[PDB]
């Protein structure tokens, strides 16, 4: 059995402090360049390189969202896959801000 | 569908990285400045075509001409080609 | 200020496991992910410059991945400020592929639950997934 | 059929600019107080009231995550549901920062 | 720089639809969500103080919700800076309940896709969901 | 249930149907009577001379005297503190031993 020491024991969710930086929205496909890497990773590094030392992680990943959403559009000879866009997906369950600097 | 097949199997890929820049030869600004403020146009990635005042972008391949007073190279470049890599900042080569 | 931001002083910055899956068994039906190495490379540089202890892995099987995570989840991250795992592979809603088949992201993720990896409790655990989550395509919308 | 005009038109993902502020992590239950509202909404308003005028939305919602994760734990006479915790879930697909002020 | 934060100048701040579902048909098997009104209330005050045009709705059916969203998605948000929708109801992974049954959040959400509600394109669309996404319980950890 | 749907799980039932609810709001504060600080202050009628800690500091940390030794109790959590040593700040000790207390946490009590 257990004791009434409920008020003396402090806990945090076992699922807390996790951050999932997805490359595409749920249910969607994720694009790769013929041979120059992927849209997301490409932007991730870029933004990490420029802002790691001056922005909170959420804002950096929000930069990535704009970069991917703004600067990318697919090119295929098959109309079915041509001119497609993509939006990354930030899933944060963090409890504090994360600065790499 | 074959289409759905190709996607599920991850065969679909963006080949922009093999289509742009449209003209590798005019990749560099100096190469540009070679062949309307030249130093300005070239800086907006546009290179002269040899006809009238018609220039072209090494990246997107777009053509601009008949420049009117007040026309800033770069501003015109994105107005007519807002989807251009050079204009957007998307990696090139 | 107090509880405003994570503590990043700890001796080490933390691990940055990069799983780079490029080739898959004919049994999966999945095609290769050429160009994936440029990513694996770029990430490595990026996170090294961030002082992370990077560790690359390639073409692991679902078992190897599960195993890899399990092992890493049992190291002692006491002197480490955080943890980062980057997955590069095929996938769909909630799934990521090992060269020989799919695995539930949740299974990979659970190894680091606040109660299964005490060494990381209260520390930020970041998972970066470059993979499909279905076959939908964004047709996009025009911008003035 | 298509024309060499791609470069002449700009698009953004139709799925971009969306933000889903979930009260609980995927697959998890979400708690309500016997009659005093819900853990999440309660914290949401609280944080919105204090920081709406001085913090970016992500950071505000990150405040909510900590509040819910830190200040709440369930109480039930049935051991099956007693002393349970909860972590909200931020799902951002935003491209810019959002300040209410 | 320039333009790295949403523009919030626009005349109106935007709509804040609050769907407060408290009682459900016996056919659903779902129990009431007493105490839900305190939330509906609190949110209203909160977002009014933020200058949003708040609109409360109660015990709507899946149809009513779908319909409500569809209508609102067709208004002209041109002079509005953003959009907010708050759902308070039962639910599970990707589902929210109308007093008479479940609905896919996606169906509610789609009405505002950048191509289905041009008036909101490029503007932040926020959805706040207070509902279960399954039956798992966090046992928590000490520290 | 166990008779009707033997193979299913009652717990999962109660949750899916949203019948599970946190009743903390009917358990705390443990002692409504000592809700107010004044009511609290009014309890130190005989606080021992040896002490290191005055009623006001203790009452302000939500603690009210129990009438025994230097043992006080929290109106919120019901926790008991005693044998106060020099340097012991009421509030700091209160959260050290009861970090999960509503008053300590800032969780709403009742109004
Ligand atoms: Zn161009
Ligand atoms: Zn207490």
């Amino acid at each position: 059995s257990g004791v009434d020491d409920d008020m003396a024991c402090h806990k945090i969710p076992v699922e807390a402090d996790f951050l999932y930086a997805y490359s595409t929205a749920p249910g969607y496909y994720s694009w790769r360049n013929s041979k120059d890497g992927s849209w997301f990773i490409q932007s991730l590094c870029a933004m990490l390189k420029q802002y790691a030392d001056k922005l909170e992680f959420m804002h950096i990943l929000t930069r990535v969202n704009r970069k991917v959403a703004t600067e990318f559009e697919s090119f295929s000879f098959d109309a079915t896959f041509h001119a497609k866009k993509q939006i990354p997906c930030i899933v944060s369950m963090l409890t504090k801000e994360l600065y790499f600097y | 569908t074959h289409a759905d097949y190709l996607l599920r199997t991850g065969q679909v890929v963006d080949i922009s990285d093999t289509i742009y820049p449209r003209n590798p030869a005019m990749y560099s600004e100096e190469a540009r400045l070679k062949s309307l403020t030249p130093r300005e146009l070239a800086s907006a990635g546009l290179y002269y075509t040899g006809i009238g005042d018609q220039v072209q972008c090494f990246a997107c391949g777009g053509k601009l001409k008949n420049w009117e007073p007040g026309d800033r190279a770069w501003s015109e470049h994105r107005r007519h080609f807002p989807n251009c890599f050079f204009v957007l900042g998307r990696n090139l080569n | 200020s107090l509880d405003n931001s994570y503590k990043m002083d700890y001796p080490e910055m933390g691990l940055c496991i990069i799983i780079n899956n490029k080739n898959f068994h004919k049994s999966t039906g999945m095609t290769s992910r050429s160009g994936t190495d440029v990513d694996a490379a770029n990430l490595r540089e990026t996170f090294r410059n961030l002082k992370y202890e990077v560790r690359n892995k390639n073409d692991l099987t679902r078992e190897e991945i599960v195993e890899l995570m399990r092992d890493v989840s049992k190291e002692d991250h006491s002197k480490r400020s955080s943890f980062v795992c980057v997955l590069l592979s095929h996938g769909e809603e909630g799934i990521i592929f090992g060269t020989n088949g799919p695995v539930d992201l949740k299974k990979i993720t659970n190894f680091f639950r606040g109660d299964r990896c005490r060494s990381l409790t209260g520390k930020p655990k970041l998972f970066i997934i470059q993979a499909a989550r279905g076959t939908e395509l964004d047709c996009g919308i025009e911008t003035d």
